[PDB]
RNA sequence: UUGACAUUGUGAAGAGACAUAGAGGGUGUAGAAUAAGUGGGAGCUUCGGCGCCAGUGAAAUACCACUACCUUUAUAGUUUC
RNA sequence: GAAGACAUUGUCAGGUGGGGAGUUUGGCUGGGGCGGCACAUCUGUUAAACGAUAACGCAGAUGUCCUAAGGGGGGCUCAUG
RNA sequence: CGCGGGGUGGAGCAGCCUGGUAGCUCGUCGGGCUCAUAACCCGAAGGUCGUCGGUUCAAAUCCGGCCCCCGCAACCA
């Protein structure tokens, strides 16, 4: 389904194009969304991905995957050793996985210019400023 | 606007059942083995007002 | 396409058992209208006969009168019209001119009802008279929308051959995708069954 | 109204007891007060038309006018449903009632 | 109001540009469908919450139009454009000013 | 709230429906004649049924294809209920 | 056990929908309102004999009609007595 | 305007699908019936069937334009 506005009786109190309720179809997938429910229940293990299994009609089935940044046969090996990092806490959370960057449109193209490094990033540069001591 | 008389009643606050002097639900019972082949006695002892 | 077995091509000329000309009809399909604005009119261009022995009411007089012999059959001119006023009723398809449009004030009486009048529906009234008449004993049926959408004349007789009816149905079927407008219908030519009066019908 | 079941349903054979109950004037609203001192919270009764116009849709005015009729449609509003929904008929009754 | 079904004037047709003969008629207000940019782009902005999103007119306070006329030359192909001032009843076949006429019946 | 699509899979029976195959029957005067009815036709058949050039009406007729508008009128190939 | 592999839920479209959301609801003007239109316009006057010139000043009036009541040519003279 | 329906004596309506004859009432004049009045029945005056064209052996009717009225509906200068 979608995401219904928490607005009481169906109040939002505004302009009539800022008063939807039903049609809010939210930014971000279930399949993300599904990594981050679970990535605060095994808060303790660095969640990687998931994918789509089954379905029905009300219910989406993804299959979950992680690793242990603490068990030493995880911890060694040249292989997945950069998971074992600070930056690499809760990658999901952010949408540093492959399906949080499908949502975000982190890609190289004239299809994406206004998210080439960041989204309100790159806005808050072009809007900035940039005074020199000597006025150009 | 405001609020109507039976909008308000759909949080049941003061608006539920004031139960306390009720010595149960008027109930019967499961309806099992001897219940649809025979029978069984039951007896009744005191007959209280609700 | 038409040139290969039948329709209206070569086996008919075999089934025929009488002594008489067994003329066929030209009988065709597509969904018109009922008004008279989207109805299509005009006369095929026949390059060949129907092999037809019918009368004509013709007259002609001056320069018009010694080639109106040749080409017609009864010799008649324009001091003619107190004879065609009693009973006479022969005459299916007549031929009149512009030598005669004063006095044709006297030609309704009785025969307005089977239409032997020079007036605007059939191409009757006209000064020319050797072009045209190797298409009234050559035979050039019309084409008129009757109560509904249908024009039903003659090709010719189960008597000829399929060099002489290959270049009949072909020229006139020029007229059956052009004079038509968009007050009509799909398949300007479909299912086209043909009969005579004694051998059967063939679809095409 | 008669419905058909299955002929599984159990049932206590006879009437209850208290005939005539609510077949008595109660007479005082002291006792009034008792009645629903025991059931639920929903008395006393206020009026509609006395009350004002963010109150109820019938509220609202100087005299005792409702204004519209208190016939409410059966696909309606939660806050326009207050009256006599989906009515087959009002007024007074000319007839025993009952059912076909 | 009467006019011709037919009338002579200048055509600048090319092979033509002098006096010719149109077979005059009358300006159909036509089909505007969609394709158009303004359709998309109306749509486009209109799609959604918000109700709607350009201006109306519920201030109508003419009456009559402007009769426009639209014959096509008999020669080069070319339609003209010609149109006159507003009116109420309008024609163009028969029933001309006659001479002298009376009241009737 | 109503329709739609997915969830929603299997079997049976019937009713409508477009295509086919087929059939039937429809104005008063009138001419020994039930006529929406277009064209050709003077023979199809052993009998003569009618014809027929003609003729009353406002239009014609055996040999038969078609325009065929239509009929709570047929297949069991499609579609819907 | 009951219904039933329908209802149900998701997603769109028609509707209902002051229950509730947001917003607006002319101007001139002897207060305002009501009545009006001196708002887009034209005749005579106001208007002080260049030009310019206001009033809810006056007497009035338009939002059209006409392939002819238009253009050209030829002849003629009307109301009234 | 996108669509659809109606228009018939002074009043108000049939007839339309499947064209040949204008049926009915109230208003009016006159008659019949009873000993007579009322009620009743009937004859006649009374409809260019709003307007243009056409088909047809023949149009209030069937198709296309126009006028008058109403309803649903659409409503981006």
């Amino acid at each position: 389904g979608n995401r219904k506005r928490p607005v009481p009786k169906g109040a939002t109190y505004g302009k009539p194009t800022n008063q939807g309720v039903n049609e809010l179809k939210y930014q971000r997938s279930l399949r993300a969304t599904a990594e981050e429910r679970v990535g605060r229940r095994a808060a303790n293990l660095r969640v990687l991905n998931s994918y789509w299994v089954n379905q029905d009609s009300t219910y989406k089935y993804f299959e979950v995957i992680l690793v242990d940044p603490q068990h030493k046969a995880i911890r060694r090996d040249a292989r997945y050793n950069w998971i074992c990092d600070p930056v690499h806490k809760h990658r999901e959370a952010r949408g540093l996985t492959a399906t949080g960057k499908k949502s975000r449109g982190i890609n190289k193209g004239h299809k994406f210019n206004n998210t080439k490094a960041g989204r309100r990033k790159t806005w808050k540069r072009q809007n900035t400023l940039s005074l020199w001591r000597y006025r150009k | 606007g405001r609020v109507i008389r039976n909008q308000r009643k759909g949080a049941g606050s003061i608006f539920t059942s004031h139960t306390r002097l009720r010595q149960g639900a008027a109930k019967l019972r499961t309806l099992d083995y001897a219940e649809r082949h025979g029978y069984i006695r039951g007896i009744v002892k005191q007959i209280v007002h609700d | 396409v038409k040139e290969l077995l039948k329709y209206s091509n070569e086996t008919k000329k075999r089934n025929f058992l009488e002594t008489v000309e067994l003329q066929v009809g030209l009988k065709n399909y597509d969904p018109q209208r009922d008004k008279r604005f989207s109805g299509s009119l005009k006369l095929p261009n026949c390059p060949r006969p129907n092999m037809s022995i019918c009368i004509f009411g013709d007259a002609f007089d001056v320069d018009r009168a010694k080639s109106c012999g040749v080409d017609a059959m009864s010799v008649d001119d324009l001091k003619k019209l107190n004879k065609n006023k009693k009973l006479i009723k022969k005459l299916s398809k007549k031929y009149n001119a512009f030598i005669a449009s004063e006095v044709l004030i006297k030609q309704v009486p009785r025969l307005l009802g089977p239409q032997l009048s020079k007036a605007g529906k059939f191409p009757t009234p006209v000064s020319h008279n050797d072009d045209l008449y190797g298409k009234v004993t050559d035979v050039r049926s019309t084409i008129k929308f009757q109560l509904k959408k249908v024009l039903c004349l003659a090709v010719a007789v189960g008597n000829v051959e399929m060099e002489e009816d290959v270049l009949v149905n072909q020229i006139l079927m020029s007229v059956n995708f052009f004079v038509s407008l968009l007050k009509k219908n799909w398949q300007n030519v479909g299912s086209l069954v043909v009969k005579s009066s004694m051998g059967p019908a063939f679809r095409l | 109204a008669k419905k058909v079941i299955s002929s599984d349903a159990r049932g206590v054979i006879g009437v209850i007891a208290g005939g005539g109950r609510v077949d008595k004037p109660l007479l005082k609203a002291g006792r009034a007060f008792h009645k629903y001192r025991l059931k639920r919270n929903s008395w006393p009764k206020t009026r509609g038309v006395a009350m004002n116009p963010v109150d109820h849709p019938h509220g609202g005015g100087n005299h005792q006018h409702i204004g519209k009729a208190s016939t409410i449609s059966r696909g309606a509003v939660s806050g326009q449903k207050a009256g006599l929904i989906a009515a087959r008929r009002t007024g007074l009754l000319r007839g025993s009632q009952k059912t076909q | 109001v009467n006019v011709p079904k037919t009338r002579k004037t200048y055509c600048k047709g090319k092979t033509c540009r002098k006096h010719t003969q149109h077979k005059v008629t009358q300006y159909k207000a036509g089909k505007a469908s969609l394709f158009a940019q303004g359709k998309r782009r109306y749509d486009r902005k209109q799609s959604g919450f918000g109700g709607q999103t350009k201006p109306v007119f519920h201030k109508k306070a003419k009456t009559t139009k402007k009769v426009v006329l639209r014959l096509e030359c008999v020669k080069c192909k070319t339609r003209a454009q010609l149109t006159l001032k507003r009116c109420k009843h309008f024609e163009l076949g028969g029933e001309k000013k006659q001479k002298g006429q009376a009241l009737q019946f």
